[PDB]
């Protein structure tokens, strides 16, 4: 009786549209009645998908229950279908069980074999099911996921550059976990695009989860927020304060190595510096991290150069060459060269006499540019306080407190 | 103007792909019109992105990757003469020429900034030409010096609205 029961209630649900009972059995299937395998799902459901294909995905999730699905056509064919003949505003039916959906989809078969398929169906699947354009979703941390071991970094871009603020819910199926991933693997594609501020930011972000456990996740964002500090800095951001006391405790004794480095680099001697990266190779090697600290070591060359040009005027390249430990005037030339290049310095090369000066006076503060970079700054505070000011008003609607005071 | 659309193409036939394996042309394309843009990191990370088959499919693509590998060493002579040195498809030829024109560009502006007095043989060796070919066309745009010591000096010679949209927020 169970097709005819599915034909006639989804006609009513559907047709007539009554949110109650569609909510009502929404629910009542759930992760309890969904057990016991597809509701008869294999001939019965054959009827059944191709009777209207919308209330069906909740039952996708039981057809994904069982794990190595003979067909996966079925799945792309069914989400072109969603894609085609989407409607736009009637999604928010489909929001709390889509991000489980496809975090089934994805974590089965997508990531084994071919992560590349659905890096356009998540992003997609993003703006038609989130609400607004700030709002952290579980299904971010899955498609940061798919991009990271697909090599794609391009079309994740948008999806990171801006500020997402406040988290859905999720009807409680948002775990912790979920959260750490999307702001440690879309780390990842931040060091990939030479992005090293953001990147950093992410790291802290991940890092200052409060959370009373040890995960590998939050080790991991540690270690890769101590190289990039590193990197971009001369030395380790230190983190704010507000954060979880288990990352003091037990986070720091197992990361070591990384703190030696970074003593390491803080003294400002290059050639220790591979020494001790040839000693510790090993644990490097095991958290995959060969491509990271070998970019510290080169720019160690980089800050002890400004570092020279913050005390020279003009400087023979066999003098730079013989400070910086370089090993040559002609290697001191090009890494000075290469620097002009990449905007890093402020330098000119005078060859009659092997000769480095520095011309450090790039900005007067006396044309319109500087102007405009005020007016941006100035436009992103008051955008900033516009949106504080909204969310303080939100909050004062709550009677949680200020009853006699 | 052109390469913008390009890449937007590509990016859209690499987005959505029904079979899921692009053909090597277009990978081909999609490589070389990265290393236009003197992007070297997403031009690496898309020739990682490819299947071997596809590569050992043509040897267009690995002129292209040897292309690319030669301009991130920052060997210019090396850029210069790999981009010559062999041949490629009908549908890369109308863009290694504008990325010649844009690598030359990039030495010329290079020379300019960071060299105040440059021998000359460096930069025939920057621009990939002959000494005296060189000589003459700076010699007619005039930023060079003299012959003999072989030093040729490189010289480089609404606001009311946003007003009272301040102060307006200001005042509160």
């Amino acid at each position: 009786s169970a097709l005819e029961q599915f034909v006639n209630s989804v006609r009513q649900l559907s047709a007539q549209g009554q949110m109650t009972q569609l909510c009502e059995l929404i629910n009542k299937s759930g992760e309890l009645l969904a057990k016991n395998l597809s509701h008869l799902d294999t001939v019965l459901g054959a009827l059944d998908v191709q009777e209207h294909s919308l209330g069906v995905l909740a039952v996708l999730f039981v057809k994904f229950s069982m794990p190595s699905v003979p067909d996966f056509e079925t799945l792309f064919s069914q989400v072109q279908l969603f894609i085609s003949t989407c409607n736009g505003e009637h999604i928010r039916y489909a929001t709390d069980t889509f991000a489980g959906l496809c975090h089934q989809l994805t974590n089965a078969l997508v990531e084994r074999k071919q992560p590349l398929r659905g890096i356009g169906i998540l992003k997609q699947a993003i703006d038609k099911m989130q609400m607004n354009t700030n709002q952290l979703t579980s299904i971010h941390a899955d498609l940061c996921q798919l991009c990271l071991l697909a090599k794609c970094f391009k079309p994740a871009l948008p999806y990171l550059d801006v500020d997402m603020m406040d988290i859905c819910k999720e009807n409680g199926a948002y775990d912790a976990k979920h959260f750490l991933c999307y702001y440690y693997y879309g780390g990842m594609i931040y060091t990939g695009l030479k992005n090293f501020e953001r990147a950093l930011y992410f790291y802290e972000q991940a890092i200052t989860t409060p959370a009373m456990a040890v995960s590998h996740i939050m080790l991991e964002s540690y270690k890769k927020y101590i190289l990039v500090s590193l990197i971009l800095l001369g030395k380790v951001q230190q983190l704010p304060k507000y954060t979880s006391q288990i990352v003091g405790r037990f986070i720091k004794p197992l990361s070591n190595a990384y703190h030696e480095l970074a003593q390491v680099y803080s003294t400002n001697n290059p050639s220790e510096l591979r020494n001790l990266v040839n000693k510790h190779s090993e644990t490097f090697t095991r958290d995959n991290n060969m491509g990271l600290v070998k970019q510290c070591l080169s720019s160690l060359y980089k800050k002890n150069i400004q570092r020279l040009t913050k005390t020279f005027l003009t400087l023979s390249l066999q003098d730079m060459a013989s400070r910086v430990q370089l090993s040559g005037p002609q290697e001191a030339e090009k890494y000075v060269l290469h620097m002009i290049e990449d905007g890093e310095i402020f330098a000119s090369i005078n060859q009659k006499d092997g000769m480095v000066s520095f011309h450090d006076n790039p900005e007067k503060y006396n044309n319109p540019a500087m102007l405009h970079n005020i007016d941006q700054e100035m436009l992103k505070c008051i955008e900033l306080d516009e949106r504080l000011k909204a969310m303080d008003q939100e909050i004062t609607v709550n009677p949680q407190f200020v009853q006699k005071s | 103007f052109s390469f913008k659309k390009l890449l937007d193409q590509c990016e859209n036939q690499e987005l959505e792909a029904p079979g899921g394996i692009a053909t090597p042309p277009v990978y081909g394309q999609l490589l070389a019109l990265y290393l236009l843009h003197n992007d070297m990191n997403n031009a690496r990370y898309l020739w990682k992105r490819i299947p071997p088959a596809i590569k050992s499919a043509n040897s267009e693509l690995g002129g292209i990757w040897s292309v690319g590998q030669r301009i991130w060493q920052r060997d210019f002579p090396g850029i210069y003469t790999t981009i010559n040195a062999h041949q490629w498809s009908e549908t890369v030829q109308p863009i290694m020429e504008a990325l010649r024109d844009a690598t030359r560009r990039r030495a010329f502006a290079l020379v300019s900034q960071a060299y105040t007095s440059i021998i000359a043989d460096d930069f025939a060796a920057f621009v990939g030409l002959p000494v005296e070919e060189a000589v003459k066309g700076i010699l007619e745009q005039g930023w060079q010096a003299d012959s003999t010591t072989r030093m040729v000096l490189p010289r480089k010679p609404q606001q009311l609205a946003r007003l009272t949209d301040y102060v307006a927020f200001l005042e509160n």
